[PDB]
C-alpha cells in the first residue's frame, strides 16, 4: 503492499490498442449541432438513491460555457432544458447553414475554438458575428488564432506564438442538485473558470512562457493525444466542495478525476478493445517548488505515476462515482504510511518501469523514459473480483506442516475475540410429542407394589428446576394441550375388550371433560374438543356431546374435583386436572389428591365405561392406593407417555370400571417406568449442562459460540499473528462448521469467522501437544462482500437427518465403550477422524481408511497413526498394534465397492482380524434383527438380491442374517463371546448431539431409531 | 465553515447557502506582468520577475470606446450577495413585524 | 499408441497476436451462459456410455453427485445454472440426481476449500470439476501441469469407487499425457474425451467411467486423429482471428476488410456527371459484388445518397485481376426519386 | 389510537439534557428519526476523521 490505501498487488494491467484521431468537420459539427434523438451531444448524470437527473456531462460542441449560469438563464428541469437547448440550436444551425453552403463546405475540417466559443457565445447573447469569418480554418488549426485580428478576450488572447484559451464547464448543474452522499461528483468542472489551458505547438516555447508566468497552483501536461494540440493546463484556486469532510482546490480535483479514470481503465483492459487513449494522467510540471511532500497533490501525482504505470485498486470501483466513495477515497489517500512502491515522482519527464505493460512510449515521440534501472517484482495480469453474496457462508480448513505453542494461540484468539456479545438462542427440540406406551397383559408377571420405582429425592431442587424450565423455554411448539391429547386419544381407542371382541370406546359416547383451561389463543376451550367431535383427527370416531368442567372453564362449569358435586352419570371422562395449584407443594398432599382424583373420577364413570387420568408425582402411595383400590374394579388399563416436556408426569388410562376381577402391576410395566425414569434423569443431566435462555458469553462455559474478526487489506499474505489465531481458533471448535463473513466496517475491509466449541472440542484440544498451522491460501483469495448475519447458537433450524441421528448413535456406543488408557484402531474414518473426538486423551489411536486424511501429521500429546492401505487386503495387520478394532459404517460400503456378498466380505475381515493381537472388538454389520417393514423413503430393501437402496444417497448394501454371521464368527474363534447391544429408548446417546449443540428432530429420530434396528452393531470378545 | 457538512440545512438554511455563496463565488487573484527587466533588472522576490498579483481576475479590454454591460465577477458578486438577502428578506419567519 | 507420440500446444500460444485472437474472438462470439451450454453439452454426451462389465450404462438417477469449481453470479440463482433444470429433469436427455453438492473458490450455497490437496469431506459416488490453471497457477505450464495433476489426485481420491468423474484441462501437455497415462487409465474401465466449442482455446474434458478397477487402457489412434483435429482447428482458426480488425475500431481505409462508403449529392432529376460516374463505380470495383445498400436523404438542405457495402480479401484479389476501370450505368440511379432513410452502418 | 406519541431512548443519546427549544426536533417520528439518522451519520464521519 500500500501507499496510504491499499492497492492490488500482485498483478498489473494497462490496454494496449489505441483508437486513429478523427477530424472535425463542418459536416459532423452540423449533425452535432442539431440534436437526433438517437445520439445528441449531452448525457445526462442521474442519482444513485432517487434515479433523478441532478446533472448533465457536456460533449465537443458545447463545451465554451464559460461564462455564469445567470448570463444563460437555463431552466432547471432536464426534459424543458433539453427542449430548450434542441430548440436554440436549430437556430443556431439555420444562421451558420446561412453564412456557409454545405454544398460547397462538405469536406474541409471546422475549427474547435471557434465552434466551442460560437455555441457560447451564441447560448449568452454575446456578439457571436465576429467568429463566423474564424470558422472554417486554414495552414493550421492554432495560426489562425495566433494571428487573427479579432479582438476578443472572453474566450481566446494571444501572447506571441502562445495562444491561450479559457476551457470550462465539462459538466452541468440543475437545480435539483443538492450535495447528497449519492449525488455524482462534478470535480469543480461546472464553476465558471477551473483552469485556463494554455495552446502552442512546441514545448519549448512553453516552458520558456512560464519563466516570467506564475506557476502557483501548478501546471499540468497530458503528453498522450491532447484534445486540440500541445499544450499544457494551469487550474486556478477556486474550490471543490461536494466532499464533505476535506475542501480541495481545483488542480488537485483534475488530477484526482484523471488517476480515477486511469484506475477504472487498467481493470477494464481486454487486450482487443481499443480506447481512445492509453493514459488520461496529468503528471504536474512546474508547481512541485509550491506543492511539496506528504500534500495531497504530491499524494496524488504519486497515486497518477502509478496509474500510469498500470497498478489497480485493492477494492473495486463503481461504474458511477458517488460523494461518499470519492470522500472515503481521499480520507483512505491521506493517511499515514510509506510509499512501499519503488516508483517516485519525477519532475523532468513522466517515467515508467522496465516491465510495465503500458506500450505508450511506442504510439509518443515525447515525454516517456522506460527507466532500465528499477524493476516491478508483480506478474503481469488482469483483475479478477469474484462475486459477492448476502449470506455467509462455509468454510472448511486445511492445515500445513509448522506448528506453534497452544497457550501462544490461546493469547492470540483471547485478543482477537468479540465473544462478550449476546447470542440468539434457538430451539432445543423441534416437533410432535413422542410416544411412549405400555399396556397390561394377563400372562407377563404379578409384581409388587413395593418394588416400583418412584421419583428421586433430588427432584425439587434449584438445579433440577433449571433444567426443566431451561428445556420447556427452549422447546418449540403449538399447543402443549393438543398434541398430548391427540395422542392420548390415539393411543386410548387402540384398545380392545376380553368380553366381548370389538373395542371399549364408540362413536356417541357422551363424554366428560375435567381440568378445562380458557386461554388457548383460538376459542375459549382446550383445542382438541372441536376436531375430535368434527372428526377431523381420523383416527377417532367423534362423540355425542363433551361437557367441561374445572376451574377455569369458560362454556362448563367452576366445582372443586376432590370431593363429589351434583353432576350426572358420564359414559366416558377425561381428566387434565394437575396436583400443582391445589397442592402446597408437598407429596403427602400431592398423593392424597391424586387419590381423591381417583375417588371421584371412579365414582363419576356411569359404570361400564373408561376414564384417562394424569398423575403429575407418582410415588409408591400413589402405586400403592391404586394398585389396592382402582385394579380390582377395572377390566383392563394401560398407562402411557406422550413426551414433550422433561418431566416425570405420566397418564393413567382405565378401562371396564366396576366389574370385579383380578389385576396388578407387570414386569413390562416396571421396565417401562424404569425406562421413564433413567430418561428423566439422562435428560435432566443433558439439561443442567447447558448455558441460559438469554445469556451472553464470556467463554467459561464448556459448549456455546465463538467468533474473531481480524482484517485484511486488499490482497496481501497475512502475517504470523492472524494465521496463529485463526488455527488457535480452529483447534479450540474442532471441525464443526465454520462459517465467513467478509464485509467494509466502518471504513476497514474485515473478515469474521463464527463457529461454536463443545466438549467433545475441549477433548480434541486436550488431545494435542503443539498447535498446527493452516493454510491461509482459501482466506488470500477471496475478494467478496460477504455480508454477515446475527450469530445464533443453534442454527440448524430443520432439523438433523435420520444418517445424522444414527452417526451419533454409534459414536455414543464407541465412546461408552472405550475406555481410558487403551489402544485402539479404526477402520475407515475418512479424510477426518470423528474419533478423535470420542476416544479419551491418553488413549492412542491407529486409523485406516483407503482415502488419504486431512488431519495433521505429528503435533499431538499420545500416538496417532495415519496410513491407506485398503484395510481388506492382506499383509499389513502384523505390525499394527491394538486392543481393539471399530468399523463403522464402511463395512457394507467395502463390500458395495468390491461387488462381494456381505458374508465373504465380513470373513475376508474376520481371516484378517485373527493374525491381529487385539481381544475385544466391535463392528457394525448389516443384519435384519426384527421384521422388515421396508421404510419408505429412507431404507427400502430388495428382498430377492438383498441390497438396501439408500434413496437419500444413491446406494446399496448387501446384508445376511446373524445365524450367518454368529456362524462364522464361532469358526474364526471357537470361545468368541458374541453380543448384540439394544437400542436407547432411555435417549442416553442424545449428550453427544445436544452438547454439540445441533437441534434433533421428532420424526427423524423416531425414523432412525426403526432404521438403526434394521442395522444393528454387534460386540465380539474372542475370549471368556 | 472549513467544513460544509457540519452546518445542518434544517437548522441553519441561510448561513449555510451563504457559505456556499462563499466558498464558489469569491474573486479570484490574476496578474497582469509589468515592467522589463532587460533594463532595471526586477527586484521582485517570492515571485519570479515581470509579474504583479492582483486579488482580483483581470481580462483586458478589446475596444478604446467602453460601454456597460454586466459580466464580470464583482457585478456577479454583488448579484449573488443581493440575492441572499432577498431570500432573508422574503422569509416571514425572520422580520414578522414587517 | 505411446504419450509421447500425441500432439500439445504451440509454443506461439502466449504473445501478444495470439492473445489478441482470443480476446477479439472472445468479445464478439454472442451467448447466453458460457457454463450452461458447455455443462450441457457434457452431460449430454456423458449420459450415452455404456459398460462392458455389465449391459446398461454407467450413470443412473439418485446419484448424489459433487460439483467442483462453484461460482456464484451468473445475472440468475448464486449457483451454476444446470443444476435446477438438472436437478428437475427439464434437459430431458439426462436423468435427475438425488443431491447435489457444490465446491469451490467462490461458492455460495457450499463451501470453499483448496481442492489440490484433501479436505474434510464424503465419498461422492459422482463428482463434475471445471478447476481451472489460470487462477491458482502464477502463468507458466510447469506449476500449471503440477496442478492438473493434483486436482487429478483429489479427483481420483474423492470418487467413491465404482463412479465415474469429469474433468477440463486447459492446458493439455505432453507431462499432462504422460501423467494421466501412466496414473489414471490402469485404474478406469472406460472413459472418453471430448470438447464443447464455444470460445476459440485449447482447453478439452476429460471424463473417466468406473473408478478404481485394476485394468489396462492406453491411448487409441482416434484420440490421436482428435487431438490433431482439434490443435488444427485452434490453428486455421486464431489464424483467421488475427487478420480481422479490433472491436470497437475506427475504419481508416488501411484493413484488408472492414466497410466503406460515400456520400456524393444529386440535385433532382440530371444526369450525372463524369466524376460521379468514375467515383461509384471505382466504389463497385473496390468492393466486388458484395451487397451494396443505397439511402436517399436531404441532409442540411442538400439532397444526397449514400452507397454503403465492405471490402474484403477477395474483392482485392478482383481489384488485382483487371486492367482498366469499368464504368456503370447510372440509369438505376437517376430514375429514384425516393426518400429511403438511411440507418447507421453495421459491419 | 396506535399513534406513537413518545420515544424511549437508549445508551449513546442519552445525554439531552437541555432544552427542547435548543435542538428543535420536528415533531413527526418517521421525519425525526431520518434527521436523526443524517445528523447521527454525520457525527460518525466526524468521530471516525477524529
Ligand atoms: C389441567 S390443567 C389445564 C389443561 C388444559 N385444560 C388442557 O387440557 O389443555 C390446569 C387446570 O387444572 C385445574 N385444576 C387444578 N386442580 C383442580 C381441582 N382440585 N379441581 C378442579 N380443577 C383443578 C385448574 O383450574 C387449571 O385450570
Ligand atoms: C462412508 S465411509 C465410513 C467411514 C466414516 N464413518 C464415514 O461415515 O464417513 C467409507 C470408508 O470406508 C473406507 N473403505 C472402504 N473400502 C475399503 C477397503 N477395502 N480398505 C480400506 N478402507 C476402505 C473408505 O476409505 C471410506 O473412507
Ligand atoms: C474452474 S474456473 C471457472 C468455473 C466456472 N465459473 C463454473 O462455474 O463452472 C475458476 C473457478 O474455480 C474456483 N476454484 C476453486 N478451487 C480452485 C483451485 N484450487 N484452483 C483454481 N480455481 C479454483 C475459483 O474460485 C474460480 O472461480
Amino acid at each position: 503492499a500500500n501507499v496510504w490505501g491499499v492497492r492490488l498487488a500482485d498483478s498489473l494491467s494497462s490496454p494496449t490498442i489505441e483508437t486513429r484521431t478523427r477530424h472535425y468537420t463542418l459536416h459532423d459539427f452540423y449533425s452535432d449541432l442539431d440534436a437526433s434523438v438517437g445520439k445528441e451531444p449531452w448525457r445526462p448524470l442521474r442519482n444513485q438513491r432517487t434515479n433523478e437527473i441532478v446533472a448533465v456531462q457536456l460533449f465537443r460542441p458545447l463545451q465554451g460555457l464559460v461564462f455564469d449560469t445567470q448570463l444563460y438563464g437555463f431552466p432547471g428541469t432536464f426534459s424543458q432544458w433539453e427542449q430548450f437547448m434542441k430548440e436554440k440550436l436549430r437556430v443556431l444551425k439555420y444562421e451558420v447553414l446561412r453564412i456557409y453552403p454545405i454544398s460547397t463546405y462538405n469536406h474541409d475540417r471546422v475549427n474547435v475554438f471557434v465552434a466551442n466559443a460560437l455555441v457560447g457565445a451564441f447560448l449568452s447573447n454575446q456578439a457571436f458575428y465576429d467568429l463566423l469569418p474564424l470558422l472554417i480554418v486554414n495552414d493550421t488549426m492554432i495560426s489562425d488564432l495566433l494571428g487573427t485580428g479579432a479582438a476578443l478576450s472572453q474566450f481566446f488572447q494571444s501572447h506571441g506564438e502562445v495562444l491561450e484559451v479559457a476551457a470550462g464547464r465539462k459538466y452541468l448543474q440543475m437545480n435539483n442538485y443538492s450535495n447528497d452522499d449519492d449525488d455524482p461528483p462534478l470535480f469543480a468542472k461546472d464553476l465558471s473558470d477551473y483552469a485556463k489551458a494554455f495552446y502552442s505547438d512546441t514545448y519549448e516555447v512553453l516552458d520558456r512562457f512560464f519563466w516570467t508566468h506564475d506557476s502557483s497552483a501548478g501546471v499540468l501536461v497530458h503528453y498522450d493525444k491532447p484534445t486540440n494540440g500541445n499544450h499544457y493546463i494551469l487550474g486556478t484556486l477556486t474550490q471543490m466542495v461536494s466532499a464533505p469532510p476535506h475542501i480541495i482546490n481545483a488542480t488537485d480535483a483534475l488530477l484526482l478525476e484523471s488517476c480515477l479514470e486511469q484506475f477504472a481503465a487498467n481493470v477494464r483492459a481486454r487486450s482487443a478493445q481499443p480506447v481512445t487513449r492509453l493514459d488520461q494522467c496529468y503528471h504536474l510540471r512546474w508547481g512541485a517548488q509550491y506543492v511539496g511532500e506528504d500534500s495531497l497533490t504530491y499524494r496524488l501525482g504519486v497515486l497518477s505515476l502509478l496509474a500510469t504505470n498500470g497498478y489497480q485498486l485493492a477494492r473495486p470501483i463503481p461504474k458511477q462515482l458517488t460523494n461518499r466513495w470519492l470522500s472515503s477515497f481521499v480520507s483512505q489517500v491521506v493517511s499515514d504510511g510509506i510509499n512501499e512502491t519503488p516508483l517516485w515522482p519525477q519532475e523532468r519527464y513522466v517515467q515508467i518501469a522496465y516491465d510495465s505493460p503500458s506500450v505508450v512510449d511506442g504510439a509518443t515521440q515525447y515525454g516517456y523514459v522506460r527507466r532500465n534501472q528499477l524493476r516491478l517484482g508483480m506478474r503481469i495480469s488482469a483483475l479478477q473480483s469474484l462475486s459477492d453474496t448476502p449470506a455467509p457462508v462455509q468454510w472448511l480448513p486445511q492445515y500445513t506442516i509448522d506448528q506453534v505453542a497452544v497457550d501462544e494461540g490461546d493469547a492470540m484468539v483471547s485478543q482477537l475475540t468479540q465473544l462478550p456479545l449476546r447470542p440468539d438462542y434457538g430451539s432445543i427440540w423441534i416437533g410432535e410429542a413422542l410416544s411412549y406406551y405400555v399396556d397390561y397383559n394377563r400372562s407377563h408377571r404379578v409384581v409388587l407394589s413395593s418394588e416400583l420405582p418412584q421419583l428421586p429425592d433430588t427432584y425439587f431442587d434449584g438445579d433440577e428446576q433449571y433444567g426443566r424450565s431451561l428445556f420447556s423455554l427452549a422447546r418449540k411448539v403449538g399447543d402443549r394441550s393438543l398434541v398430548k391429547d391427540t395422542a392420548v386419544l390415539k393411543h386410548a381407542y387402540q384398545a380392545i375388550d376380553p368380553n366381548t371382541g370389538k373395542e371399549y370406546l364408540r362413536a356417541g359416547q357422551s363424554v366428560a371433560y375435567f381440568g378445562a383451561s380458557a386461554g388457548h389463543s383460538g376459542a375459549d376451550q382446550p383445542l382438541v374438543i372441536e376436531p375430535w367431535m368434527q372428526g377431523k383427527i381420523s383416527g377417532v370416531p367423534p362423540p355425542s356431546s363433551v361437557r367441561q368442567f374445572g376451574y377455569d372453564v369458560a362454556k362448563g362449569a367452576i366445582v372443586d374435583l376432590a370431593r363429589p358435586f351434583p353432576s350426572g352419570d358420564y359414559q366416558f371422562v377425561y381428566s387434565d386436572v394437575d396436583q400443582v395449584v391445589d397442592g402446597h407443594d408437598d407429596l403427602s398432599i400431592s398423593s392424597g389428591l391424586v387419590e381423591s382424583l381417583l375417588d371421584s373420577c371412579v365414582h363419576a364413570t356411569a359404570p361400564g365405561g373408561s376414564f384417562v387420568m394424569k398423575i403429575n408425582f407418582p410415588t409408591r402411595t400413589v402405586w400403592h392406593y391404586i394398585e389396592q383400590k382402582i385394579l380390582p374394579n377395572v377390566t383392563s388399563y394401560m398407562l402411557i407417555k406422550p413426551f414433550v416436556t422433561n418431566n416425570v408426569e405420566v397418564f393413567f388410562v382405565a378401562f371396564g370400571v366396576h366389574q370385579q376381577s383380578a389385576l396388578t402391576w407387570t414386569s413390562g410395566v416396571y421396565f417401562f417406568l424404569v425406562d421413564h425414569f433413567y430418561r428423566y434423569e439422562t435428560l435432566s443431566a443433558i439439561s443442567r449442562q447447558l448455558p441460559s435462555f438469554g445469556y451472553v458469553d464470556d467463554g467459561s462455559s464448556v459448549t456455546g459460540i465463538e467468533i474473531i474478526s481480524i482484517e485484511n487489506p486488499g490482497f496481501s499474505n497475512m502475517t504470523q499473528a492472524a494465521r496463529v489465531g485463526i488455527s488457535g481458533l480452529c483447534a479450540n471448535v474442532g471441525n464443526a462448521r465454520k462459517s465467513i463473513a467478509i464485509y467494509e466496517s466502518h471504513g476497514a475491509r474485515v473478515l469474521t469467522i463464527t463457529s461454536r466449541r463443545s466438549p467433545a472440542s475441549a477433548r480434541r484440544k486436550a488431545r494435542l501437544r503443539y498447535l498446527p498451522l493452516i493454510d491461509p491460501r482459501s482466506l488470500e483469495v477471496q475478494a467478496r462482500t460477504i455480508l454477515p448475519s446475527n450469530p445464533v447458537l443453534f442454527d440448524n433450524i430443520n432439523g438433523a437427518s435420520p444418517h445424522v441421528c444414527l452417526t451419533m448413535m454409534y459414536n455414543f456406543e464407541v465412546s461408552s465403550a472405550v475406555y481410558d488408557g487403551d489402544v485402539v484402531l479404526d477402520l475407515g474414518t475418512g479424510p477426518e477422524a470423528k474419533i478423535l473426538e470420542l476416544i479419551p486423551s491418553t488413549s492412542p489411536v491407529t486409523c485406516v481408511d483407503i482415502r488419504p486424511t486431512a488431519q495433521p501429521n505429528g503435533c499431538w500429546n499420545v500416538r496417532t497413526t495415519f496410513l491407506e492401505l485398503d484395510y481388506l487386503s492382506d499383509g499389513w495387520i502384523t505390525g499394527v498394534r491394538g486392543d481393539i478394532v471399530t468399523c463403522m459404517l464402511s463395512l457394507g460400503a467395502a463390500a458395495a465397492g468390491k461387488s462381494m456378498t456381505f458374508d465373504a466380505a465380513f470373513q475376508q475381515l474376520v481371516r484378517v482380524l485373527t493374525r491381529s493381537t487385539a481381544n475385544v472388538l466391535l463392528i457394525q454389520v448389516n443384519c435384519p434383527t426384527d421384521v422388515i417393514r421396508t421404510i419408505k423413503g429412507y431404507l427400502e430393501i430388495d428382498q430377492t438380491n438383498k441390497r438396501y437402496k439408500f434413496p437419500k444417497f444413491g446406494r446399496d448394501e448387501p446384508y445376511s442374517d446373524m445365524d450367518s454371521l454368529e456362524r462364522i464368527c464361532r469358526a474364526a474363534w471357537p470361545n468368541c463371546s458374541i453380543t448384540w447391544v439394544p437400542l436407547s429408548y432411555d435417549l442416553r446417546w442424545t449428550k453427544l448431539a445436544l452438547l454439540e449443540s445441533t437441534t434433533l428432530s421428532s420424526a427423524s429420530v423416531r425414523i432412525a431409531e426403526l432404521m438403526y434396528k434394521y442395522m444393528p452393531i454387534m460386540r465380539i470378545d474372542i475370549h471368556g | 465553515f472549513m467544513n460544509i457538512q457540519l452546518i445542518s440545512p434544517i437548522d441553519a438554511p441561510i448561513l449555510r447557502q451563504w457559505a456556499e455563496i462563499i466558498h464558489r463565488y469569491w474573486p479570484n487573484p490574476s496578474q497582469i506582468r509589468y515592467g522589463t527587466p532587460n533594463v532595471f533588472g526586477s527586484a521582485n522576490l517570492f515571485t519570479p520577475p515581470e509579474v504583479l498579483l492582483l486579488p482580483i481576475d483581470h481580462q483586458p479590454a478589446n475596444v478604446t470606446t467602453p460601454t456597460l454591460d454586466f459580466t464580470n465577477e464583482l457585478t456577479n458578486w454583488r448579484a449573488r450577495v443581493c440575492e441572499l438577502m432577498k431570500n432573508l428578506v422574503d422569509n416571514q419567519r425572520y422580520q414578522p413585524g414587517w
